[PDB]
Order: structure tokens, then C-alpha cells, then sequence
RNA sequence: GAGUCU
């Protein structure tokens, strides 16, 4: 009875960059800020997959 | 262009027109249509010379057909363009200007040296005052300012009487009147009657100026400048940017600004203008000057069209990206590239993977040399367009220069000197560079794209330095520690780990083979697990008493794949080394017995065939990593709802109002910390032992064969604690600020982190990643600021002949011995004859190594402490001798002559400070302190020995301790310290000084999480300046009503009871005080801040209760970033805020007088008859209760020493070894080696200088401080020759000090402070004759030291002979 | 100014 309100989503905490690694809950937050960081850095090959 | 030394001086007018070649009048550059140098313009060529070789403006004269011939057209010589860098100019400023680095540089220079105010020298040159210059009659005082209305009343009074100006050229004539030689007279005779400190200080400062100012052959005039010289064109160049656009320097924008006000001044003086326009224009020029010279200095920086101001000429001297630091002291470099590395795990040690295309580019004079001399190419160009090419001849000839040609290759940082080692190249397809697997330690190089650079060596000298020093294979044992650097990791041990460990039964279990090959032969042929317990026949080869190998066959009971691994070994090293499963910790060990024993070549490839091994054996084992290899305990869901339980009691009686917040905060952070322990064990409990298996017998059970266990105990990568996080419990996460979160996770990595719990985990990973950019660089300083003081020291003689050392006791602390003897006491050369305990018999001979083997008998004697050689004590002037620093740890044998010390001890101190600002923190998710030290257990039986202690019985019947720095030691059967504790203040000791105890006894006790104050007497308690609202609070409950009274500090305390002490007085029945047993001190306990009572005014007390409480918050994880601060205070020489009080003379102490709370101390030594009294702050207790036989540094206020107070009273032996001590203790808490003997070649450049006492027979006589080394060279013809003997006393300094106390100013304006330096140097005339590294470093010249020491001292005989 | 290795 003294709840009054709760988050929307389970994502709402991170980032674009973030939502896109998975299992991202087991991943040290050190090495999880380098991924997402290193996610932007990726060049897209000739055959998308 | 060869030279001796370089001068400073101040530039005379005359000598400013010497450089000049003709006056820049015009501020015009170049013509807009035209492009040529304009009419006497900032880039003439009749004055500065011709843009073209030897070619003239008008075009007349052209090539060497004119060689000196200058053209009478457009009047330019013909001569080559390098005169326009060369050749300088000058301007006739109309007016005098005042050179700001003679003016704002404070100390002032003009201010100082007229003794005038630098405020009322600006305000003459602003023309704000008149100041006065000679006042005819002395109506009018020298350099008394007067005001624009003050001077009208002289004018119309006096008038010729006196000579009142304003401007510059008020401060010129003031300084041309002043006689030099009159007034340092005067100065000198009236400092006799006042003899005071600071008086005595500025006084003898004038004295010394004024004496220098002559010496110097300097004028006072040319403070002011009356000519300004012109830098050269090319220097502040005008070039064309490829598309039409021009460049130029922010020097001709300066420049052009000064000349147009000096021009404007010039037609406003033909104009016989009014003052009022005159002053404008002369305050214009002073500003456009001081904006050249240094712009943002004196006022606001004139800024030009982006904004930013314009760069001055002082800009391209001073600091960071001067000359010095960015184009002197290192610099951009020829036959250099780089490149992304990668692994070259099949190389040997001594080799490096080169790309075909780098060393093609590297490597190009070397072929077209080649290319000559096969007869393949005629000519360079024919050369290069065959290499261009890439024809198929010139890959062959490429082949042929590379072999036996070494490259050297760096990483960035540099942090230390293996930062760059040699390698020979091997030529490789790709265009990636390989590294060698065991040199990545060095480069702290992982492949995850790190870059390294290419260097190649060109001369022979060079070739052969590369291969002789820098080659990898030179350098194993690091030069911090006598450990070798090239150690296997990764892969490699957990390949040898997985060889060599044994399994139950296996495959062919208790089988008997032939040989190591016959292993070999079952493993491969598929009958024999690596781990089966085989008798196997090994013939070990171990050293005889002389160089022969003694050969011994043996049956040995290991497992199939140990028997494989003794084929790498080499001959000389026992089996007994290949018999335990092999960890990284052991496999080091190898190569370091490997090294003793045989040298260095057996050790270069057994270190290899280790690699080769370990690698491919770990490939073999398919070691891996899934998600059920992190095995959780079942039991984890148990522990955390206990802990739990135990965390909601402590909150539910914090709501009650029990216990407080700080106790609730410290109290619960050390059960989850117990809880964190608990999962962890029962974790590697369930996890370790966890294989239970079924042998041929019944069952039985070994270590687990868990992938990620093997990982962690071998030690290839990670920890227990990385294990934690994995499987356990992931611990408490440390805040941003340090202190740590009182909630912590108590999930894992496997089962995964919720929302907040990684909301909370962020928290410590950015603070954590924060350190690796931001405090790495405060690390970086100190490696620099321990670099600039150490640099100059190399090893100059042999043996210096000094008898002196420090004594090394063995670093015993806290219960297991940190350190022994033998570590400390390695390679050093024995001070005095130390024998063994029997004195009847010499041991160990005086100037002697300490050889692993002498070191051993150390151990069998037992050797407690040992005087050793130092090199604080080497009598050397020149540097250091060899045997007073030891053996080159690097190299494991006797140091060279001619071997950089300084420049090595500041890299090995600097470099583990700044590469584990990175490390911890990267990999640092979150905080583990456990400074729960509650009770000291003794662990083998001993006498208890307290020492430093005073203690007093209490009503409960426990001996309680009441002094601060109490030791608690473990004496042994025949009376030695094996053990070492710390038992703190107002702690419980269950036995007293001299008792038996047994082992696994609590021998002390304690709460940790308070700082009690413990009384030393008996009867009630008596409130003395304990107002209630100004000292203290107060705060009270319910019914009843328990107060709580908590004292106020300056931060909570009004200014009404600043001065008023706060104290619990201690009376008897009648009222009156009680004397503190066998003195005159009636009984009060000063409460300091933040101090919790809960006895209020008027109770019954006992001798060792309780008084107050006083708060022990430090919840702080100490990494490098928490210690680093105390190691660079500590070699700054800080006194810290509480310095403790030393007794000064040896003698017999009386108390003395008072000062309303302040003590005196009129202490009468015994021989010295004369008295030495010292002020003592209120409310320090002192240790010392009066009248005693104290001698010379007993501590008589509790608290922290200062380093300078250490060396004043006990000499440089204490004070070297509080520094190493202090500065260590901080590297030991992290696990960081560094020798002794680093740290003491820094504290040896702090004792550089020395304050001469008694008048000498020179020109020290009294007050001026002078290095030890010149002194001492006084001293040794005065005690032969006589006269007056100089009394002497060694100083301490700072390493930011003693850097630029060095004579060699241009090592002191490489180092900070680029401005200052400069201007002292130019006044004082100084001439640095390079002596140390920086210096050649600088010119561009050999080192004084390493490979170019024998060729400096062969000039230097030159010099002597004639 | 946006990054890469520490
Ligand atoms: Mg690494
Ligand atoms: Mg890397
Ligand atoms: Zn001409
Ligand atoms: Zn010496």
C-alpha cells in the first residue's frame, strides 16, 4: 500500500549503446563500458549479418 | 664549434647593436604584388640577408662567381639563405623600457636590489608619481615618492634643489646613481647591532646580490632596456600556405606593434607634443615590450585574431612545450616507424618480427650501399628507383644487411629502461610487428592492438650498444629487484601447471619406465596420462665443490609428464625442481636458480624451451571456459540470510537509538566483509577438494581439475578474489569518494547482476577507470621530479675507502617476516668485519660481496643484523663508488663504471607508482579492506616482550596499556624476535611483560572502531572548559534520560571558546586533584575533537577506565592512490602539520616556566653547562615526566617525525632509513619491490647541501649554504695546510629543491620554474659547465656516463696536460 | 575538438 509508483521497463537504466549487448546483467561494468564503446567502432562488412 | 661551457650575462645596450646587422625602423614585411623583403622592414634582406642561396634582391649578383661581394643596388650580400636564421637586428627604442623579467620575476631584481617596493616602481612607470632620484638637499628623501601634486610643491620651493622624474627613465637613473660598493659596505657594518632573523635573511640576501652584481661584471642599468633586439626572420618565418594563404609567427605581430609605437613616439617627440600625449605613448611601449618579451605576465595578455593571445618570446622557452622540454631534451627521429604487434610465438628470445615494407623504408642507405658495392646500381637515383621498384635482386640484398643488424623497439610509457629492448630482426610477410611472448612483461605490451616504435641503430658503436646492452637477452633480472623480469605467464604456465600435476591411478598408474624419452613414448603412444604416479629412472647432474658436474642416477616417484618436462631442463639444476606441480610463482624460481647456477646462456634457452612447452602443452589440454565450471557453494542462500539477520539487528537497534550511526556504519561493514569470507571459502572449499574420485584401491580424493580453478592456482590469469565475483559473492563496492557503500551484492557474475545492483557496481567502475586517466599523472610527476635530482650520479670510482654503512635489521612485521635479512642485505658489500655469534673467529671479510652463498650462511649462523655499505655514506665528491652501491641487480654481478645509478633508482621508485595507477583500476570492480585487526594471537609459544611501554593495572585486574607506539615482540628458547606486532593504546593484554604464553593465545585485545582515552589514576570526574553550546553538545531520551556529551572542534566551534581546552579533571573525594603517581601533574585527560563521553559530571571512576571515546572513521580501501601522496611528501621533505619534539642535547632535563598553559623546558645538559630552552604547545602529554638522563632525538611529544628534526639530532644513517622505511612500507602494503638501495641514491641527492656553522678560510665564512662535495674538498687541504677550520652542518632538501639548487642552471631551467631560473643565472653571471646527462643531452653530445665515460674523462686529461 | 595503448 506505500508503493506509488514503478519503473516502465526493465531497460530504462542504460543507454542505446547498452541495451544492444546481451547479457549484459553478467558483464563487469568496466569491460561492459568498452563494449558498448567499441559496438560504435565496428565497420559493417560487405555482406550484412 | 667543440667548447668548454656556457655563460649568462645581463645584454649591455653596446652589446645588443654587436648582434644586430642593421635596424628594423619600418613594421612592414613583404611587398602584397611583389613578394620580396621590404625597405629596412621585420624581414629585410640588407639586413638579415638574402631568401635565395647567394642571390641578391634586384637579382644582380648571383652564385659563388660573387662570393662576399654585397650589392650596392639594393644593398644585399650575397651569401647563403642560413644568415636569415642567424643574423639578429636591433630597434633604438626613443624612450627607456623595463625588462618585466627584471622587474615582475620575484623576487623583484630592480625592486629588491633598490629596495623599493615593486607597487611604487610601477607606479613610476605608469606615470601615476614622481619618485625621487637625488634630493640636493635631504629635505627631499631618496626614492620617496611624491604625487602629481606633491611634486608641484617642490617645484615652486626647491626647484633645482632636487632631481624628482617619472617614467622608465626614473628607474634607470635611480639605478645608474647607486654606488654598489658604498652601500653593501653599510649594509654589512648595521647589521651588527640588530642580529635578528628575517632582517639577518633579506640583509645577507642584498649583501650577496650586490657582492654577485659586481662579480658578474652586470650593470643595474641594463635592467632597462634602452635597445631592443630583433629575433631572425627565419626563426619567426612568413611562409606561404599552398593555395595562396600566408603564415607568419605571433613574434612579427609583437613585433610590429612595438615598432609603430616606437616610430609614432619618435614623430610625437619631433612634435614637442604635450606630456599628456607623451605618457600615453611611453606607457604604450613599456606594454608592447612586455608583451614581447612575456606577454601574459605583467597585465591581461594581448590576445590577436583567434582569441587566444599572442605567443611571446618567453613562451618559447618556458615550460612544457619550450625548447627545452619538447625539442632539446628529446625529439623527432630519422630511420624510425612503427606499427600494431602481435605475438611471435615460435621467435627466440633474442628475435622480433620486421615487416618486408618497414625495414625496405628503415634500412634504405644501407641498401643503395649495397646496391654499389654488387655493381647493380651506377648512381643513388639508379639505387632508389630500383628499390622503388621492388625488383627481386634488392629483397636479397635487404636480406643481407638485416642479418646481424639489431633494431630496437619501444612502447609507450617509458616508465623504465626495458621500456626499449634490442632484438635481431627477422623479415616477415605481414605488416604487423611480432613481439617475443617473454619480453611482454617488460613493455607491459598485451596484444589487444598496443603499437611499439622502430629504432635502428646506424653507427657500429651503435650496433654493437644494441647488442651488448639493450638486447633482450642482456636483460632478464629487472633492475628495481634482483627478480628476473622474463617470466613465463598465461598460457605457458598453465601448460607446464597442467604437465606436471598428478591425477589419481590415470592411465598406466605405478608403471616403471626407462628415461624421460620413454615417457615421452607412452604419453605420445596413448598409454599414460600426463598425471600418473610412475617410478621413472632420471640421472640429475648437481655442481661439485669445484666447476665439475657430479652425475647421480636415480629411481624418482613422479608423474609420466614430470619426467617429460626434466628433457627442457638443463644439466646443473637438480630433479627436485621438476618434481612439485610447477605454478608461475615456481616456474620463476627456475630461471632465477637456472641463473645462478649456470649463466646466462643456458638460462636464454631454457627460458625458451619453457615457452615452447608450456604453450604447447596448454594447446594439448583443451583448457576451457564454460558456465558450469564456475561452480556456486549450495550453501551460499544460507550464509547471506544469517548475515542478513545480523545486519536488520544492528539497523533495528539503530531505530531504537542504541548504537549511532558511525558505530552502526563501521559495525555492519565488517559482517558483510566476514560474510563475503565465508561464501568465498566454503566456494574454494567446494571447489578446491571438490574431485572425488574412485582409485583401483576403494575411493579417495585429489585438488578439482575445474578449468577456471586451474586458472587462478596455477596462476596464469586471475585470483581467488576475480573467482569471487564469478561464483561467490561480488563483496562490497567501494563509493566514488573511497568510503564504502554499506550495501553491498550479493550475487555473482554467473548468476547475474540485477538493476541496481549494477547501478551500484557502476558507482566503483568509473572511479576506478577515473584514476587510469586522471591520478596516473600525479604518479608520472613523481618519476620525473625523482629523475631531474637523480640524474647527474654515476659510478665514478672503484672503492671510495669510507668504512661508514647503515645497519640493516630484518623487516619483521606482523607476525610472518615481511622481509628477511638475506633479501635486504643482498649484493651489498660488507661494512664492518661481521662475524658469527662466537666473537672468536672473523666470518665475513670487510670489503667483500654478499654472494647468494655467503648469504646462505647468514642463515646458518643466524645473523641478526648486519652493518652494510651504503651510498648515503660514500666519501666520494665525484659520484659514487662501486662497492658502496653493490651489485647491479639487473645484471646479478658487480656494478660497472660508468653505470647511470641516478637516472635507474628514480625509474624503478617512479614506475611501479605509475603503470599500478592503471592496473588496479581497469581491473578494480570493487573495495576489500578487512581492518578488523580486534586481537593479536601469538603463534608459537614465547616470553611476552614489551617495549616503548607504559602500562597501568585497572579494577577488573588486566595489565592496560598507555602509551601509543607499544611493540609487542616473540622471544624464542635462545632469545631472539621472531615475531613482531603493533599493540595500540588503552588495549587489554591477558599476560604482562616478561610471561610465558603458549601458542594460538589471544596475548591482546581491543575495539578497533575507537580511540579510547584510558586514565592513570583513581576518584571522580571533574568538567574543566566543558560550557555547554561553545566546547560541547548535548542530547538526551525518555523516562530516565541517558545524556551524551560530544565535544566540538574549531569546524563546530563559535570563536567565544576557541581558547578554552576541553579536559576531564580527575579528583578525589574531598574535591581537590590527585597527582598522577611519582610527578607534579594533577590528573587531566584532554579531550580532542569529535570525542563521545557518556560519563557525565561527578562519577566514580577507577585507574584504566574509559573516559571518553574519541571516533575511528576510515573506511578508505588504500590502492597506490592513497600512499603515493605520502611517498612524495616524504621525498619532499614535508614537516607535517604535528611535528613530534626531540631532545636537542644529551643532559640532565628541568622543567621550567609557563605561558598560561604553554610549557618550557630549561634544559641544563651536564657537560654543556650552557642552557637550550624551547617552547611546548598546552595539550600535548608529553611522553618524558622531567628530571632524567635524556640524550640526544628522544621523543618527547608523541606524533610523526619530521625528516629534517631525524637528521639534525641522529645524523644521516637515521634519517636514510626513516625515509626508506616510511616510502617502503607504503610499495609493501601493494606488493611492490623495490630495493633499498633506490630509495638511498635519492635521499642522497637531499643531502646534497650543507650550512657552514663557524667562518672557513675561503669565502663561505657564515650563513651560505654550499654542497657537501666542495666543502669536504676545502677541508682536505686545510687539515693538511692549517688556518681556520670551517664547522659544517648537513642539510635536507626536497626533490623539486635540491633539482634546481644544482649549479648547472641549464638542468635547473630544463626542469620547472624555466623564468626564474634564467633571470638568477643572468644576474649572477653564472657559467654552467656541463657536467651531468641532461646537459650533453641538451648540446647534442656523448653522455658522461655509460659507453661515453672512459672518452668525457679523456677530455678532460686533455685539459689538465697544459 | 573525436579517438587508440597503457
Ligand atoms: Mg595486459
Ligand atoms: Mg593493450
Ligand atoms: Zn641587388
Ligand atoms: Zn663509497
Amino acid at each position: 500500500d506505500q508503493v506509488d509508483y514503478m519503473d516502465v521497463s526493465t531497460q530504462q537504466v542504460v543507454s542505446v549503446g547498452a541495451s544492444l549487448i546481451p547479457f549484459l546483467e553478467h558483464d563487469d561494468a568496466n569491460r561492459a563500458l568498452m563494449g558498448a564503446n567499441m559496438q560504435r567502432q565496428a565497420v559493417p562488412t560487405l555482406r550484412a549479418d | 664549434e667543440e667548447f668548454d661551457a656556457i655563460k649568462i650575462a645581463l645584454a649591455s645596450p653596446d652589446m645588443i647593436r654587436s648582434w644586430s646587422f642593421g635596424e628594423v625602423k619600418k613594421p612592414e614585411t613583404i611587398n602584397y604584388r611583389t613578394f620580396k623583403p621590404e625597405r629596412d622592414g621585420l624581414f629585410c634582406a640588407r639586413i638579415f640577408g638574402p631568401v635565395k642561396d647567394y642571390e641578391c634582391l634586384c637579382g644582380k649578383y648571383k652564385r659563388l662567381k660573387h662570393r662576399g661581394v654585397i650589392c650596392e643596388k639594393c644593398g644585399v650580400e650575397v651569401t647563403q639563405t642560413k644568415v636569415r636564421r642567424e643574423r639578429m637586428g636591433h630597434i633604438e627604442l626613443a624612450s627607456p623600457t623595463a625588462h618585466i623579467w627584471f622587474l615582475k620575476s620575484l623576487p623583484s631584481r630592480i625592486g629588491l636590489l633598490l629596495d623599493m617596493p615593486l607597487r611604487d616602481i610601477e607606479r613610476v612607470l605608469y606615470f601615476e608619481s614622481y619618485v625621487v632620484i637625488e634630493g640636493g638637499m635631504t629635505n627631499l628623501e631618496r626614492q620617496q615618492i611624491l604625487t602629481e601634486e606633491q611634486y608641484l610643491d617642490a617645484l615652486e620651493e626647491f626647484g633645482d634643489e632636487f632631481d624628482a622624474k617619472m617614467g622608465a627613465e626614473a628607474i634607470q637613473a635611480l639605478l645608474k646613481s647607486m654606488d654598489l660598493e658604498q652601500e653593501c659596505e653599510q649594509l654589512r657594518e648595521e647589521l651588527n647591532e640588530t642580529n635578528s632573523e628575517t632582517k639577518r635573511k633579506k640583509l645577507t640576501k642584498r649583501i650577496k646580490l650586490l657582492e654577485a652584481f659586481v662579480q658578474s661584471g652586470n650593470k643595474p642599468e641594463w635592467m632597462i632596456l634602452t635597445v631592443l633586439p630583433v629575433l631572425p626572420p627565419d626563426l619567426r618565418p612568413l611562409v606561404p600556405l599552398d593555395g595562396g594563404r600566408f603564415a607568419t609567427s605571433d613574434l612579427n605581430d609583437l613585433y610590429r606593434r612595438v615598432i609603430n609605437r616606437n616610430n609614432r613616439l619618435k614623430r610625437l617627440l619631433d612634435l614637442a607634443a604635450p606630456d599628456i600625449i607623451v605618457r600615453n605613448e611611453k606607457r604604450m611601449l613599456q606594454e608592447a615590450v612586455d608583451a614581447l618579451l612575456d606577454n601574459g605576465r605583467r597585465g591581461r595578455a594581448i590576445t590577436g585574431s583567434n582569441k587566444r593571445p599572442l605567443k611571446s618570446l618567453a613562451d618559447m622557452i618556458k615550460g612544457k612545450q619550450g625548447r627545452f622540454r619538447q625539442n632539446l631534451l628529446g625529439k623527432r627521429v630519422d630511420y624510425s616507424g612503427r606499427s600494431v604487434i602481435t605475438v611471435g610465438p615460435y621467435l627466440r628470445l633474442h628475435q622480433c618480427g620486421l615487416p618486408k615494407k618497414m625495414a625496405l623504408e628503415l634500412f634504405k642507405p644501407f641498401i643503395y650501399g649495397k646496391l654499389e658495392l654488387r655493381g647493380l646500381a651506377t648512381t643513388i637515383k639508379a639505387a632508389k628507383k630500383m628499390v622503388e621498384r621492388e625488383e627481386a635482386v634488392v629483397w636479397d640484398i635487404l636480406d643481407e644487411v638485416i642479418r646481424e643488424h639489431p633494431v630496437l623497439l619501444n612502447r609507450a610509457p617509458t616508465l623504465h629502461r626495458l621500456g626499449i629492448q634490442a632484438f635481431e630482426p627477422v623479415l616477415i610477410e605481414g605488416k604487423a610487428i611480432q613481439l617475443h611472448p617473454l619480453v611482454c612483461a617488460a613493455y607491459n605490451a598485451d596484444f589487444d592492438g598496443d603499437q611499439m616504435a622502430v629504432h635502428v641503430p646506424l653507427t657500429l658503436e651503435a650496433q654493437l650498444e644494441a647488442r651488448a646492452l639493450m638486447m633482450s637477452t642482456n636483460n632478464i633480472l629487472s633492475p628495481a629487484n634482483g627478480e628476473p623480469i622474463i617470466v613465463p605467464s598465461q598460457d605457458v604456465v598453465l601448460g607446464l601447471y597442467y604437465m606436471t600435476r598428478d591425477c589419481v591411478n590415470a592411465k598406466g598408474e605405478g608403471m616403471v619406465l626407462t628415461g624421460p624419452k620413454e615417457a615421452e613414448r607412452l604419453y605420445r603412444s596413448g598409454l599414460a596420462s600426463l598425471h600418473a604416479r610412475v617410478k621413472v629412472r632420471i640421472t640429475e647432474y648437481e655442481k661439485d665443490a669445484n666447476g665439475e658436474l657430479v652425475a647421480k642416477t636415480s629411481l624418482k616417484d613422479t608423474t609420466v609428464g614430470r619426467a617429460i618436462l626434466w628433457m627442457i631442463v638443463p644439466k646443473g639444476l637438480p630433479y627436485s625442481i621438476v618434481n612439485q606441480a610447477l605454478g608461475k610463482k615456481a616456474i620463476s624460481k627456475m630461471l632465477n636458480t637456472c641463473y645462478r647456477i649456470l649463466g646466462l646462456k643456458p638460462t636464454v634457452i631454457f627460458a625458451d624451451q619453457i615457452m615452447y612447452t608450456g604453450f604447447a602443452y596448454a594447446a594439448r589440454s583443451g583448457a576451457s571456459v564454460g558456465i558450469d565450471d564456475m561452480v556456486i557453494p549450495e550453501k551460499k542462500h544460507e550464509i547471506i540470510s544469517e548475515a542478513e539477520a545480523e545486519v536488520a539487528e544492528i539497523q533495528e537497534q539503530f531505530q531504537s537509538g542504541l548504537v549511532t550511526a558511525g558505530e552502526r556504519y563501521n559495525k555492519v561493514i565488517d559482517i558483510w566483509a566476514a560474510a563475503n569470507d565465508r561464501v568465498s571459502k566454503a566456494m574454494m572449499d567446494n571447489l578446491q577438494t571438490e574431485t572425488v574420485i574412485n582409485r583401483d584401491g576403494q575411493e579417495e580424493k585429489q585438488v578439482s581439475f575445474n578449468s577456471i580453478y586451474m586458472m587462478a592456482d596455477s596462476g596464469a590469469r586471475g585470483s581467488a578474489a576475480q573467482i569471487r565475483q564469478l561464483a561467490g559473492m561480488r563483496g562490497l563496492m567501494a563509493k566514488p569518494d573511497g568510503s564504502i557503500i554499506e550495501t553491498p551484492i550479493t550475487a555473482n557474475f554467473r548468476e547475474g547482476l540485477n538493476v541496481l545492483q549494477y547501478f551500484i557496481s557502476t558507482h566503483g567502475a568509473r572511479k576506478g577507470l577515473a584514476d587510469t586517466a586522471l591520478k596516473t599523472a600525479n604518479s608520472g610527476y613523481l618519476t620525473r621530479r625523482l629523475v631531474d635530482v637523480a640524474q647527474d650520479l654515476v659510478v665514478t670510482e672503484d672503492d671510495c675507502g669510507t668504512h661508514e654503512g647503515i645497519m640493516m635489521t630484518p623487516v619483521i612485521e606482523g607476525g610472518d617476516v615481511k622481509e628477511p635479512l638475506r633479501d635486504r642485505v643482498l649484493g651489498r658489500v660488507t661494512a664492518e668485519d661481521v662475524l658469527k655469534p662466537g666473537t672468536a673467529d672473523i666470518l665475513v671479510p670487510r670489503n667483500t660481496l654478499l654472494h647468494e652463498q655467503w648469504c646462505d650462511l647468514l642463515e646458518e649462523n643466524s645473523v641478526d643484523a648486519v652493518k652494510v655499505r651504503s651510498v648515503v655514506s660514500c666519501d666520494t665528491d665525484f659520484g659514487v663508488c662501486a662497492h658502496c652501491y653493490g651489485r647491479d641487480l639487473a645484471r646479478g654481478h658487480i656494478i660497472n663504471k660508468g653505470e647511470a645509478i641516478g637516472v635507474i633508482a628514480a625509474q624503478s621508485i617512479g614506475e611501479p607508482g605509475t603503470q599500478l595507477t592503471m592496473r588496479t583500476f581497469h581491473i578494480g570492480g570493487a573495495a576489500s579492506r578487512a581492518a578488523a585487526e580486534s586481537s593479536i594471537q601469538v603463534k608459537n609459544k614465547g616470553s611476552i616482550k614489551l617495549s616503548n611501554v607504559k602500562s597501568v593495572v585497572n579494577s577488573s585486574g588486566k595489565l592496560v596499556i598507555t602509551s601509543r607506539n607499544t611493540e609487542l615482540k616473540l622471544i624464542d628458547e635462545f632469545g631472539r624476535t621472531k615475531e613482531s606486532y603493533k599493540v595500540p593504546y588503552g588495549a587489554v593484554l591477558a599476560k604482562g611483560d616478561g610471561e610465558q604464553v603458549a601458542g594460538g593465545e589471544t596475548v591482546a585485545n581491543w575495539d578497533p572502531h575507537t580511540m579510547p582515552v584510558i586514565t592513570e589514576v583513581s576518584g571522580f570526574v571533574r568538567f574543566t572548559d566543558m560550557i555547554d553550546g561553545q566546547t560541547i553538545t548535548r542530547q538526551t531520551d525518555e523516562l530516565t534520560g541517558l545524556s551524551s556529551l560530544v565535544v566540538l572542534d574549531s569546524a563546530e566551534r563559535t570563536a567565544g571558546g576557541k581558547d578554552l581546552r576541553p579536559a576531564l579533571k580527575i579528583v578525589d573525594a574531598q574535591g581537590n586533584d590527585v597527582l598522577i603517581p611519582g610527578t607534579d601533574m594533577p590528573a587531566q585527560y584532554f579531550l580532542p575533537g569529535k570525542a563521545i563521553v557518556q560519563l557525565e559530571d561527578g562519577v566514580q571512576i577507577s585507574s584504566g577506565d574509559t573516559l571518553a571515546r574519541i571516533p575511528q572513521e576510515s573506511g578508505g580501501t588504500k590502492d597506490i592512490t592513497g600512499g603515493l601522496p605520502r611517498v612524495a611528501d616524504l621525498f619532499e621533505a614535508r614537516r607535517p602539520k604535528e611535528p613530534a619534539i626531540l631532545a636537542e642535547i644529551s643532559g640532565i632535563v628541568s622543567f621550567g616556566k609557563e605561558t598560561k598553559g604553554k610549557r618550557r623546558l630549561v634544559i641544563t645538559p651536564v657537560d654543556g653547562s650552557d642552557p637550550y630552552e624551547e617552547m611546548i604547545p598546552k595539550w600535548r602529554q608529553l611522553n618524558v615526566f622531567e628530571g632524567e638522563r635524556v640524550e640526544r632525538g628522544d621523543v618527547i611529544s608523541d606524533g610523526p617525525e619530521a625528516p629534517h628534526d631525524i637528521l639534525r639530532l641522529r645524523g644521516v644513517h637515521a634519517v636514510t632509513r626513516y625515509i626508506v622505511n616510511e616510502v617502503q612500507d607504503v610499495y609493501r602494503l601493494q606488493g611492490v619491490k623495490i630495493n633499498d638501495k633506490h630509495i638511498e641514491v635519492i635521499v642522497r641527492q637531499m643531502l646534497r647541501k650543507a650550512t657552514i656553522v663557524n667562518a672557513g678560510s675561503s669565502d663561505f665564512l657564515e650563513g651560505e649554504q654550499v654542497e657537501y662535495s666542495r666543502v669536504k674538498i676545502a677541508n682536505r687541504e686545510l687539515e693538511a695546510n692549517g688556518k681556520v677550520g670551517a664547522t659544517y652542518s648537513r642539510d635536507l632538501l626536497g626533490i623539486t629543491k635540491a633539482s634546481l639548487a644544482t649549479e648547472s642552471f641549464i638542468s635547473a631551467a630544463s626542469f620547472q620554474e624555466t623564468t626564474r631560473v634564467l633571470t638568477e643565472a643572468a644576474v649572477a653571471g653564472k657559467r654552467d659547465e656541463l657536467r651531468g646527462l641532461k646537459e650533453n643531452v641538451i648540446v647534442g653530445r656523448l653522455i658522461p656516463a655509460g659507453t661515453g665515460y672512459a672518452y668525457h674523462q679523456d677530455r678532460m686529461r686533455r685539459r689538465a696536460a697544459g
